């Protein structure tokens, strides 16, 4: 069951699942993610770049590293065999100086996501009605405008087509200049599936599907946080 | 549990009255007597015989009857024990008027209240609260204005000051009212019981609630209700706190943090809610939703002898989403058969200010007449072609005569004949204000209730 | 200039007859029960004689100059008279007539402008239901015979709603200096009639209707209205606040709907309130005329409960109002009286318990700190007040203060509130049955004073 | 005079200036423009590429061409001369099947504007008020959700202030995620000259000014077009 996952993180401790585990987790309930694989050795790295398919990314799992970037944690648009695997020993070295006693769980190796749409899927626990579902168009449109909707889960399907049309930002699904309209329908599932998830599981304190790019056809999840009570 | 022994008991005691007539518990059984209950009335004081002709006892357990209610106006440190008393007798329903509970900070005293009266199977409504009244029943248990106006309206308030207030404002706008609730402090019913309650009373046609919050893992619930509720009757809520600083302020009011601003819209949408950002908005939308029902389509027309009017009724739709159309060509030519030919048939249908009283007979009834129209509002302008009276009684013989039923809404613009015309209107039922903007917005608000009905339904759709 | 226009020695009415039931008719009735102290000249081809008054068949007959001319003629006759008037020198023609540019007729306006000119000779109108100056005792309109005198001006573009809210005047308590209706502005427009009104000592306060203006107009209104604005305030009741509705404005009016979004950036240039509504024009126009502007931002709330308190506070946040602590030194003076879970938050709650007189002591308190800049009363009715009573104190208060600052009110409750508001409304207090009416009408005055200083900014020598 | 590029645009009947032409004319107005060079030859492409230094762009100047980009007219981010003059030969072809009767006056070389704030300062002229100054953020932000403040000119300090912080897309310009505040000021005297520019200019029937890129220090109008009247 995926509830292990939840479960092992509370038995060691953790306040949060890590990136791979939030999407393996995500993922179970039908939510599309990156493709993804946890690299244990540089060589894994490699092979499982070619399972998933160039270019790749490669980003270090740790909990001690919650800032990838900062600290030399992520290498983007890994196009060969050993693009990815100069990256590994960059990241792994890097690592090393700016957070030397970190414990690696090892490399998460990734699908490099396209261009498209970005989209947040949020979720939180309001203290009056519980799960609470959030959606808002990604960069400057949430986290500087706040320009958000909200339901409360569970969600029906018109909940979820309405908080999407609901933002000041939708026309940005609908197609513009030098991009097609996206697959709101796609949309509207990742958001009541979001919804489920918080409903049913309820050591899950607040989750953030961050971000999210939404294409003509269907949508992915890049990266997910997921907070445990 | 159930509410209905609450609204229609057989036995109420008043605990606080006494020969003192400004005390609470005295103003409560003047207005219970005087409003005409039909049950048992006992008095509750600890030395008199006799209060308002009617014997009195020094407790609740005295009683030599099934006390279905009790209300209780003695001071918070005396409470408790009445508590008691009241659950030997077997009370169901604890009415506490008092105040001095969780708003001055004293939540172990309210909380100890609930848990006292839960341990005897009774429920409270309250406390620091000004009553509750239910008029099928003929009950007036409040220390408020001893009357309103017969209705299917129920208002709720979660305001003591302002609800009061309210309670006598209704007379003033002509609402016809089926229950007034002080809820107060909620520390145990609340808004989701009252609710239940009034989805099943067949007296009850429309609920408006006066909301500050809820208590935290009620609003699923809340929202539960209420989107049942909004199936078959509207619901409006007059929020308050809906901005942040608003917010700090009801939290001031009522002693504990009210909530997102945010989520409480949303759940308000979902749950099928109307939200009125004023009092004014919300008596004048609780009209029209008590007097009219929903329109079963889009073909709204407004029928205006003033282009002023009509522009302002336009824009006010339009800031409302609602767009007009062009009218049916029938009601064009019945129209065409008296009106100049420099009437404007776009929609708002002017018929021009040289209209006379008879026109608005016979503009709304071929309007209301119409099977290709689903809604009128009547704008008039006082001119000295015509008299307000005789527009809004032409618009009265248009509504009987149609014999059908579809929403109207009027909005009549004057001196002194037009206030007296207006208050004629809303007399009759007919939901009729003195500006044109307030006319749609009521207008609005009918349409307003139908796209939120349609909303529940979708959201409850099977799969 | 219009000083004649609206002061006139002699004013002609063409159309009056012995059939009271028409316009000119109905005009010349209400100029004569207004009061109007010129010369009337009755005009009619045939009556020797129209109320009492020497009736003549031509202007031009008349033995004296005629300022103004009223015209209720049919359109087919009143280029004639407009020619008439011209020959006889009158310097205004106040075209009551309908049937022009609003129809389709054009060019029937056009020649009646130029005809008029070609004597000096200016056009109100025309498709108008007249005009009123209550310093001249002047009711030169078929509409109410008597207004509530005040320093108000009131112009509309519309016929209807203008001549109906002539009349819902008197019902609001609002004291009218000047009503004109403009009808399809040929000539004269709002341009020239806010020139009038900048000058005019008895207006304090101009509202307008507002369809739209002449093409070209625009730059020199924006000018005007600046202008004015530094001592008067403008409310505009914008009609086709919208596509849809301008397109029912251009129906009404017979000329096209201009650019919302320009409209809406030429008020704010100007220093204009625009309002949505009839209610918000009115409920503004009171307070505005009644008032001072605040000269600070320290607006206090008073209020007996706190739910009108919050419907306040979230109505003045939708303004962009917001309230901070109020002065220590009234914190305490109020502590005096009240409870001790009073709360001093702002709103101030004096809670449901205060009678009557807590509502003059705490007024007169607020008014009198000197960091207390404006203050709205917040009534709810309970059994331990009178209404009246709460009313009484606060015009007491008012009184004694002895100061100017604003003061709104806002009192919930039955017949009896009703009947309170109306005393304070009579009193020029501008109350109001709702908390967040008065504190819209509160939110107007600041409106006013950010207006008043964009301006003043707009205008800075650089 | 500046007014001599409008009378002579007259006297040849165009109803429009040429992007140098309104350049320089915007320019004159104190309106700060890209550095600006018209190529005759492939040659001066070459050489004024190296006059105001890589990166460039290269734009077709002609009166049949009015959307560059749309007849494969504009030629941006050129690092090197083997770019621009792959470039150079690139836009006549494209511009000679797409639009084969069009008069060439020249290529413009330009200089590559660094990325910023994009924005949009109009000139119109309403019925009503006459010369009119809009302004508004780049991109979706006004063509897509139609974000845009009004001035009728001429403008105050105070008009062009108050129109900037109108605008919903306003917090672009006070710094966010991956980019400064801009320099507000900047913004404010570019409105107030364009409102003196349709004031002065009577036939002018409007101006386009898009993009304008802000930066923390200054703004540079990339694009202008000129309607005559
Ligand atoms: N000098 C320049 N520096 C940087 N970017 C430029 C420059 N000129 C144009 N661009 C960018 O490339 C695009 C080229 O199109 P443009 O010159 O505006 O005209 P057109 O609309 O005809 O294509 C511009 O919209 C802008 O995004
Ligand atoms: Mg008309
Ligand atoms: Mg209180």
């Amino acid at each position: 069951s995926s509830r292990d996952l939840l479960l092992k993180a509370k038995e060691n401790g953790r306040k949060s699942l890590l990136e791979h585990e939030a999407k393996y987790f995500i993922s179970s309930y039908g939510i599309p993610v990156t493709n993804i694989r946890l690299a244990k050795s540089e060589e894994e790295a490699v092979n499982f770049s070619r399972e998933i398919g160039f270019p790749v990314v490669l980003k270090i799992v740790s909990p001690q590293v919650v800032h990838k970037s900062d600290v030399g944690g992520v290498k983007v648009n890994l196009r060969s065999e050993e693009e990815v695997r100069k990256a590994y020993r960059e990241i792994i070295e890097n690592v090393k100086r700016n957070v030397p006693n970190a414990e690696i769980e090892g490399i998460l190796v990734q699908e490099f996501a396209p261009p498209g749409v970005e989209l947040i899927i949020g979720l939180l626990r309001d203290p009056q009605f519980g799960p609470t579902v959030m959606f808002g168009l990604g960069g400057v449109f949430v986290e500087l405008f706040r320009d958000v909707s909200f339901r409360v889960a569970p969600l029906s399907e018109q909940d979820a087509e309405s908080m999407i049309k609901e933002v000041k930002a939708y026309k940005l699904l609908t197609g513009f200049r030098g991009m097609e309209p996206v697959d709101i329908e796609a949309i509207k599932d990742a958001l009541i599936r979001a919804g489920r998830i918080g409903v049913e599981n309820e050591e899950i304190a607040e989750m953030d599907l961050n971000p999210v790019i939404a294409y003509p056809k269907g949508i992915k999840v890049v990266d997910a946080r997921i907070i445990l009570r | 549990n159930d509410l209905e022994r609450l609204f229609n008991p057989s036995a109420i005691a008043v605990v606080g009255a006494s020969k003192d007539p400004s005390k609470i518990g005295s103003q409560i059984l003047r207005n219970l007597l005087s409003y005409g209950f039909k049950g048992k009335v006992y008095p509750i004081n600890p030395t008199a015989d006799e209060l308002m002709g009617l014997k009195c006892y020094p407790k609740v357990s005295d009683v030599p009857d099934k006390v279905d209610v009790a209300v209780i106006s003695v001071p918070s440190d005396k409470v408790l024990g009445v508590i008691d008393d009241c659950g030997k007798a077997g009370v169901k329903f604890a009415v506490v008027i008092t105040s001095g509970f969780k708003e001055v900070g004293n939540e172990e005293l309210e909380e100890e209240l609930v848990r006292r009266a839960h341990s005897y199977g009774m429920r409270v409504l309250g406390p620091n609260i000004f009553g509750y009244l239910y008029a099928p029943a003929r009950l007036n248990a409040t220390f408020g204005p001893k009357d309103v106006l017969s209705g299917n309206v129920a208002f709720i308030s979660q305001s003591g000051a302002l609800g009061i207030a309210l309670m006598g404002y209704t007379v003033v706008e002509n609402i016809g009212i089926s229950s007034i609730v002080s809820v107060g402090n909620k520390a145990d019913l609340d808004d989701v019981d009252l609710l239940d309650f009034f989805d099943k009373d067949p007296n009850t046609g429309v609920i408006m609630i006066y909301l500050e919050g809820i208590a935290p893992g009620r609003g699923r619930m809340f929202i539960d209700v209420a989107s049942r509720v909004s199936l078959r009757k509207p619901i409006i809520v007059i929020k308050a706190g809906r901005t942040e600083v608003g917010a700090r302020a009801a939290a001031s009011h009522t002693g504990s943090i009210a909530g997102s601003v945010a989520i409480y819209e949303s759940a308000f949408k979902q749950s099928g809610i109307l939200m009125a950002k004023s009092v004014e908005d919300a008596f004048d939308w609780t009209k029209a939703l008590s007097w009219n029902p929903i329109p079963e389509g889009e073909r709204l027309i407004v029928l205006t002898n003033g282009g002023g009017a009509g522009v302002q009724s336009t824009d006010t739709f339009a800031d409302n989403g609602i767009y007009l159309s062009k009218p049916p060509e029938s009601l064009i030519q019945e129209i065409k058969k008296f009106v100049p030919p420099f009437a404007s048939f776009a929609n708002p249908i002017d018929i021009t200010g040289m209209a006379p009283d008879d026109w608005y007979y016979m503009g709304t009834l071929a309007a209301l007449k119409n099977p290709d129209v689903d809604a009128l509002t009547v704008l008039y302008c006082q001119t000295a072609v015509t008299t307000p009276i005789g527009v809004a009684k032409g618009i009265v013989d248009a509504i009987k005569e149609a014999g059908n039923s579809k929403p109207v809404t009027v909005g009549m613009v004057g001196g002194p004949e037009v206030a007296e015309a207006v208050s004629f209107l809303n007399k009759q039922r007919i939901a009729a204000y003195p500006t044109p903007e307030r006319a749609s917005s009521a207008m609005s608000a009918l349409y307003a209730y139908a796209r939120a009905r349609s909303y529940v339904m979708k959201s409850l759709a099977v799969r």
